[PDB]
């Protein structure tokens, strides 16, 4: 049973600085070479950089080594990496790895968000139907942070529901949409409600969806 | 003795 | 500053042979690149499979191997499972750093392939009102994951304006749904007349267009 255990991480500011960890166990730690890589939505997998055993040999991609930092202390089980002067394209998910032939073993991950965003509600907006089959929804947008809960009909109407992964916007605040598909036949005789929540501005929104 | 890196 | 390249998507069956491979934008790719492969499984587990071009992780089972073809590495997975289907990057090593190339989506046929239904949504009046234009594209129910969205606004193609999310593959009929948002100010959405999406997709034998005059 082979365990890295990643913690630190949450909501940075731009310009801000955080360091998280990886604790390793199940493998002699002061064996391996151990890597952090990054993962981000459309953006792939990137790697940042690698340390050796005995930390001698800390090698990054140029474009990370001026605001990236990796250290290790053998003693404790524990790998590092510091971040500083962030910038809102370096929310990801951080994973520490750790070599043996390739990337073998992998810590559970992290998730960094920067943004500078404010505790703030969403707005919400009917995206509104207009074949057999209708779609509709609604438009959950601007909101900060994570998450929002969407249901349809206070949850009666479950079948064809797609809530949608919120994205972060340039803006530092997120949108998500949840949509619905019904019989087109059904549009006008039957009402259409989406019940959005968000907890941290105690929002609790109730969006009548028309065909027009 | 040490686990083999992913690159010579 | 190097570029690695990769398929954006290939298809197979189970049980068949396919070969994913890697390029490098420095030149042919050679031994001393180390070729890596890592598997990212949804939940983002990632597995290692091949470092140094050749040699298998740990555990790793014989039917994923590793090669150099031409100028460019390669994966090949025989007998392949529907549990393969997953996201596979490549990694070249040069001198003193990794590069990742943007990761193949490959499909193992867990059933028919199912085009999109394509629907298009404008800005609500009460959106308009805070001052914000966001147009929303919904592709429901398709397979394989991999397809493509554009947005044309007068016939122009748009950069840079809108962005994607997807909901995860249905446990029961192996479908996704994607939503596409173009994200406009109020004032640049009254610019324009036409605004359309067009969808790309495997199980589409043109592409499909869905569009609404302002
Ligand atoms: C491949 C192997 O068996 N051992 C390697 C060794 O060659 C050297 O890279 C060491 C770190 O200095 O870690 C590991």
């Amino acid at each position: 049973e082979v365990k890295l255990h990643q913690s630190g991480g949450g909501l940075v500011q731009p310009g801000g600085f955080l360091k998280i960890s990886c604790v390793v166990s199940g493998i002699d730690f002061s064996r391996y070479w151990m890597s952090w890589v990054r993962r981000a939505p459309g953006k792939g997998l990137e790697w940042i950089g690698e340390i050796t055993p005995d930390s001698n040999t800390i090698n990054y991609v140029p474009s990370l080594k001026d605001n990236f930092g990796i250290s290790r202390d053998n003693a404790k089980n524990t790998l590092f990496l510091q971040m500083t002067k962030v910038r809102s394209e370096d929310t990801a998910l951080y994973f520490c790895a750790s070599y043996y032939e390739g990337f073998a073993y992998w810590g559970q991950g992290t998730l960094v968000t920067v943004s500078a965003a404010s505790t703030k509600g969403p707005s919400v907006f009917p995206l509104a139907p207009s074949g057999g089959t209708a779609a509709l929804g609604c438009l959950v947008k601007d909101y900060f942070p994570e998450p929002v809960t969407v249901s349809w009909n206070s949850g009666a109407l479950t079948s064809g529901v797609h809530t949608f992964p919120a994205v972060l916007q340039s803006s530092g605040l997120y949108s998500l949409s949840s949509v619905v598909t019904v019989p087109s036949s059904s549009l006008g005789t039957q009402t259409y409600i989406c019940n959005v929540n968000h907890k941290p501005s105690n929002t609790k929104v109730d969006k009548k969806v028309e065909p027009k | 003795s040490t686990a083999p890196p992913a690159h010579g | 500053q190097a570029v690695v390249t990769q398929e954006s998507a290939l298809t197979t069956s189970p049980g068949e042979t396919v070969t994913l491979t890697c390029r490098s934008s420095t030149g042919a790719v050679i031994t001393s690149n180390y070729a890596n492969w890592v598997q990212e499984k949804p939940d983002h587990l990632f597995t290692g499979l091949i470092g140094r071009t050749y040699n298998r992780v740990p555990g790793v089972p014989a039917r994923f191997s590793g090669s150099l073809i031409g100028d460019k590495a390669a994966l090949t997975i025989t007998g392949a499972q529907t549990e393969d289907e997953a996201i596979y990057f490549c990694a070249l090593w040069y001198s003193n750093h990794f590069v990742f190339g943007g990761g193949t989506k490959l499909t193992v046929l867990k059933r028919t392939v199912a085009a999109p239904s394509v629907f298009i949504f404008p800005p609500s009046d009460e959106q308009l009102k805070s001052g914000t234009a966001s147009v929303v594209c919904l592709l429901n129910n398709f397979y394989p994951r991999e397809a493509k969205v554009q947005w044309k606004v007068d016939n122009a193609l748009q950069s840079g304006n809108s962005q994607e999310s997807v909901t995860e593959q249905d446990s029961k009929d192996s479908t996704y749904s994607l939503s596409s948002t173009l994200t406009l100010s109020k004032a640049d959405y009254e610019k324009h007349k036409v605004y359309a999406c067009e969808v790309t997709h495997q199980g589409l034998s043109s592409p499909v267009t869905k569009s609404f005059n302002r």
